[PDB]
């Protein structure tokens, strides 16, 4: 019922550069209601931005998200080694959760 | 410390039945709540589904509401899955994700996760 | 002391499913519980669904797994059902009935007017 | 349970002894006042409070105690004066399926004042984001269901209780119970009282 | 509620208290004997108010004080009830007696009284709007040339409502009467003020000749004499002259 | 599921008769079970729920008996408006069976 | 002997109550001292301590200084109970359920 | 003084319920309260149930909720103990224990003989 398309698949930038990330959803969807999340290769995801704005603990000030209308956006305003990882993004509307195809960065 | 602990990787076979759960520990978690997904290796994550703790209504995803149960329990504060039918393609990590409490506000989300369980299905 | 009033007769080919619409006015409408009856001609009465909107609980007849789901909308204060697989033998009148907190859910206090649905070539 | 029942009792003859018979074995506490001694005294005015919680929290219903029924559905006050009477009834109030009939408040900001009333259904936001109406993240709905079953254990049967309450104002006593008679004897040297006159 | 601007602005007129107002202090039983009882009763020879109804509508509100002697002669019923109470509204409890031709009526309740309660066959009462949280009701026999005269005495004391009543057939008479005990009440309010009310014979409505009395009473000590059947024949007051004072 | 008559299955009554109609379930129901009165043509009303209660605007002269398995529904004065179906309903255990439905008529 | 919190001043001349009329009776005139003292910490258990009982229903009062251990039936009614718990027939003695 | 009496070995189908009986003589059967405990073959002993029978009240182990009944009966002076639902392991012997009024009910002072109990195929 929920669609979050997400684009490019990969990516390819070189830490102290800029990197953008961007989950774009097929509906109106409210922006209390969505979360991103990062995991390493392996590793359990964690919360990075909840509320398309707001930063959660020990989340590294280099993030800043956009949260526009319906499609969100992720700026990351500074690139660390850390930062190589899979990206996923969740809806949290009243119709069953989903997830996006997931954005690689190299 | 705020912390949820996993059970360890199961080995099964196709038809017989699943029982994994995560133990919390460091927070309130009376009012809390919990949702399970499953990533198979190099692939996507997928939502199966989540309950209430302080109230037990669970939501299904609409792919395996034939075949998923939620059960919770007061005193030994675990989360449990029952999954039945299993098929060779069941093979994916299960994680338990619940939000930060602290008796008066509750996080807005899932930020802590669980460690995932391997479950292999084959004959 | 409410006024219920349900869809309009219907006439439909059994290829198909029929969506009902009931709509509750008079009194608080989060402390009702909503049931769905069958009264064919030829026989007496039978009970379809059962469901709590508030609560969230849902209960359908041993004889009609995956054919007919009950939903209500709380903004509008409506419920509506639909049933598919439509059979020959399926051709009745429905009727929206309703079920209060101070009292029973399970019992039906007041009725609707009732909805015709027929089935035919 | 949070739509505990409230009853006036005023201005009648209560006899207590009638109660005993409720149940073979049903809880009987009286706080401030020896039961078998309630046919002597007599208050102003009694309120009757009666409800159905699950058997194990009857325990909750008690001056000083603390859990969730206490605070957040029915508080007594820590100088209560009365008695609270409950027995089981998982012959009259259960069903095979489950009823769902009863509802007992779960989530609160505060406690409640003792012999206060909520019955605000309002959705209750855990959390900070304002979800305006919907049972999502953070937003529970506050009535809970008692699924009462025959076939759960004696923790979870229903249990009806009836508690009561006394206490003296400057009004006059109406509320005294009965006060028996005895057969009439003449032509004899013998004690006698009537109407309180020795 | 009907407000009433008809009324004709008198100052109320006075009378003589002479020797009426005596009831039988307690429920025991004396004969032939000579009892000094100390009590709240009705000085001899005092001032009593006089209230006139005719186009005279005297319906004031009137204190009450530590109790009240009412007295009225009249005919054809047309004083009904009385109110009592503190505020007469709804935010203080109040008490309320009628006694309409079917029974007597006592409810104690939060009525919200109007400005100018009246009742007008006679089927109209227009005497509150409201009655709001109130606990207490009772019901029993009906109280009931000019030729009737009605006497009563309302006392509260400790929580406890005690009216004494005497109807005699017949300014106020020459004589001596005793007031019998009639009815006692567990009411348990508090009463500072109180307000009596007529039925008006529409015809609009046309209001009889009548008239009654309001004294005042405050503690002193009486003589009184039981005959030997046990009813007060003759009374005497020691506080007011002093050859009374001597007896 | 739980089979339950009624019985008679029709019975013949005239205005001011006193007449009973009675409902048997298979096991025992406890007092689960509401009576339903319903005129040829229009929906069925609800009379009595919990065997004994009476539904407001419902007219007292209507009586429920039961404790469980065996209910009776009792009518004391009989009125020309009594002339229609009534149902019985159980609602412990899911699956609500409903009753056949009895026929009270004036005799030719 | 072990009583409840409240009953402690039951103990003493010329009271009534449910102890001081069918358990412990104390003389009009009385000389002497009586000594009190909390001790939830010794007669006090999570599940329920139920070895302090006291009796309830009794035919009459207890004149001082008198023991009365008996365990029968109480006969409340007209029907007599012959050593059953039915109706009109109560076991006289409860349990002091500390915890 | 006092002995207690319990029932020989028992051997059963996984798929029944077992009765095992409890009969003590000596003293006053009033201030008596019975007390259940089972002893694995290679472990040691686990606590059931406890039962009051003057006092009426009673109860039993988390585990064993739903399972296990103890009733105590005044004319015959016996306890009666059943339990359904037998599975494999419960393999053991069963120890009849009681429980006296000056001392502790809780605790177990006088104790049967005991009856293995075993279940096979
Ligand atoms: C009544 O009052 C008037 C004026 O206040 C006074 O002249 C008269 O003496 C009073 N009556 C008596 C009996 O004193
Ligand atoms: C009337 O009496 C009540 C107590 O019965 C008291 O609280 C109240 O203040 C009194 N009213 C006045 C005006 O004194
Ligand atoms: C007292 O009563 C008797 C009869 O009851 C009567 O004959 C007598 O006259 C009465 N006494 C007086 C003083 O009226």
């Amino acid at each position: 019922e929920i669609v979050l398309t997400q684009s490019p698949g990969t990516l390819s930038l070189s830490p102290g550069e800029r990197a953008t990330l961007s989950c774009r959803a097929s509906q109106s969807v409210r922006s209390s209601y969505l979360g991103w999340y990062q995991q390493k290769p392996g590793q359990a995801p964690r919360l990075l931005i909840y509320g398309a704005s707001s930063r959660a603990t020990g989340i590294p000030d280099r993030f800043s998200g956009s949260g526009s209308g319906t499609d969100f956006t992720l700026t990351i305003s500074r690139l660390e080694s850390e930062d190589f990882a899979v990206y996923y993004c969740q809806q949290y509307d009243n119709s069953p959760w989903t997830f996006g195809q997931g954005t690689k960065v190299e | 410390q705020m912390q949820l602990v996993q059970s360890g990787p199961e080995v099964k076979k196709p038809g017989t039945s699943v029982k994994v759960s995560c133990k919390a520990s460091g927070f309130t978690f009376s009012s809390s709540a919990v949702q399970w997904v499953r990533q198979a290796r190099g692939q996507h994550l997928e939502w199966i589904g989540w309950i209430v703790v302080g109230s037990g209504n669970t939501n299904y995803a609409q792919k395996f509401q034939e075949r998923v149960t939620l059960t919770r329990d007061m005193s030994t504060r675990t989360a449990y899955m029952e999954l039945s039918s299993l098929r060779s393609e069941d093979t994916a990590v299960y994680y338990c994700a619940a939000p930060n409490c602290n008796s008066t506000t509750c996080h807005d989300g899932f930020d802590i996760w669980g460690q995932g369980t391997v479950v292999t299905v084959s004959s | 002391q409410v006024q219920l009033v349900q869809s309009g007769a219907e006439v439909k080919k059994p290829g198909s499913s029929v969506k009902v619409s009931c709509k509750a006015s008079g009194g608080t409408f989060s402390s009702y519980s909503f049931i769905w009856v069958r009264q064919a001609p030829g026989q007496g009465l039978e009970w379809m669904g059962r469901i709590i909107p508030i609560l969230g609980i849902a209960n359908y007849a041993q004889k009609f797994q995956g054919r007919v789901t009950i939903t209500a909308d709380k903004s509008t204060t409506t419920a509506y059902m639909e049933l598919s697989s439509l059979r020959s033998e399926d051709t009745a009148v429905y009727y929206c009935a309703r079920g209060t907190e101070y009292g029973d859910y399970d019992v039906s206090h007041d009725w609707g007017q009732g909805t015709l649905v027929t089935v035919s070539s | 349970v949070y739509a505990w029942n409230r009853k006036r009792i005023s201005n009648c003859v209560a006899d207590y002894s009638v109660l005993y018979n409720l149940a073979p074995f049903f809880t009987f506490k009286c706080y401030g006042v020896s039961p078998t001694k309630l046919n002597d005294l007599c208050f102003t005015n009694v309120y009757a409070d009666s409800f159905v919680i699950r058997g194990d929290e009857v325990r909750q219903i008690a001056p000083g105690q603390t859990g969730n029924i206490a605070d957040y559905n029915y508080k007594l006050p820590d100088d209560f004066t009365g008695c609270v009477i409950a027995w089981n009834s998982n012959k009259l109030d259960s069903k095979v399926s489950g009823n769902y009939n009863y509802l007992y408040r779960l989530f609160r900001k505060s406690n409640l004042k003792p012999f206060e009333r909520d019955i605000s259904t309002e959705i209750y936001q855990a959390g900070n984001k304002p979800c305006n109406g919907v049972a999502g993240f953070n937003c529970y709905f506050p009535l809970r269901s008692y699924s009462f079953r025959p076939t759960y254990g004696v923790g979870h049967q229903p249990y009806r209780v009836v508690v009561l309450s006394f206490e003296l104002l400057h009004a006059p006593a109406t509320v005294c119970g009965p006060k028996k008679s005895t057969n009439l004897v003449k032509n004899k040297c013998v004690n006698f009282n009537f109407n309180g006159l020795k | 509620c009907v407000n009433l601007t008809t009324r004709t602005q008198l100052p109320p007129a006075y009378t003589n208290s002479f020797t009426r107002g005596v009831y039988y202090p307690d429920k025991v039983f004396r004969s032939s004997v000579l009892h000094s009882t100390q009590d709240l009763f009705l000085p001899f020879f005092s001032n009593v108010t006089w209230f006139h109804v005719i186009k005279r509508f005297d319906n004031p509100v009137l204190p009450f004080n530590d109790g009240v002697y009412f007295a009225s002669i009249e005919k054809s019923n047309i004083i009904r009830g009385w109110i009592f109470g503190t505020t007469l509204d709804s935010k203080t409890q109040s008490l309320l007696i009628v006694n309409n031709a079917t029974n007597v009526v006592i409810k104690v309740c939060e009525f919200q009284f109007c400005n100018d309660p009246f009742l007008d066959m006679e089927s109209e009462f227009r005497v509150y709007s409201s009655a709001n949280n109130c606990t207490f009701e009772y019901v029993s026999q009906p109280f009931l040339n000019f030729k009737n005269l009605r006497e009563f005495v309302f006392k509260n004391i400790d929580g406890y409502f005690k009216i004494y009543s005497k109807h005699t057939p017949i300014d106020l008479p020459q004589g001596f009467s005793a007031l019998e005990p009639l009815v006692d009440l567990p009411i348990g309010i508090n009463i500072t003020r109180f307000q009596t009310l007529l039925a008006l014979h529409r015809s609009g409505w046309t209001a009889g000749a009548a008239a009654y009395y309001v004294g005042y009473l405050q503690p002193r000590t009486f003589l009184l004499k039981y005959n030997e059947n046990g009813t007060i024949t003759d009374a005497v007051d020691c506080a007011l002259d002093p050859l009374s004072e001597t007896k | 599921d739980i089979q339950m008559t009624q019985s008679p299955s029709t019975l013949s009554a005239s205005v001011g008769d006193r007449v009973t109609i009675t409902c048997r379930a298979s096991q025992s129901i406890s007092s689960w079970l509401a009576w339903y009165q319903q005129k040829p043509g229009k929906a069925p009303k609800l009379l009595i729920y919990k065997a004994s209660s009476l539904e407001s605007g419902v007219p007292s002269r209507f009586s429920g008996s039961g404790s469980g398995t065996e209910f009776t529904l009792t009518i004391s004065s009989l009125q020309p408006d009594d002339f229609a179906t009534y149902y019985c309903q159980q609602y412990n255990s899911y699956s609500h069976t409903f009753g056949q439905g009895t026929k009270l008529e004036i005799k030719r």
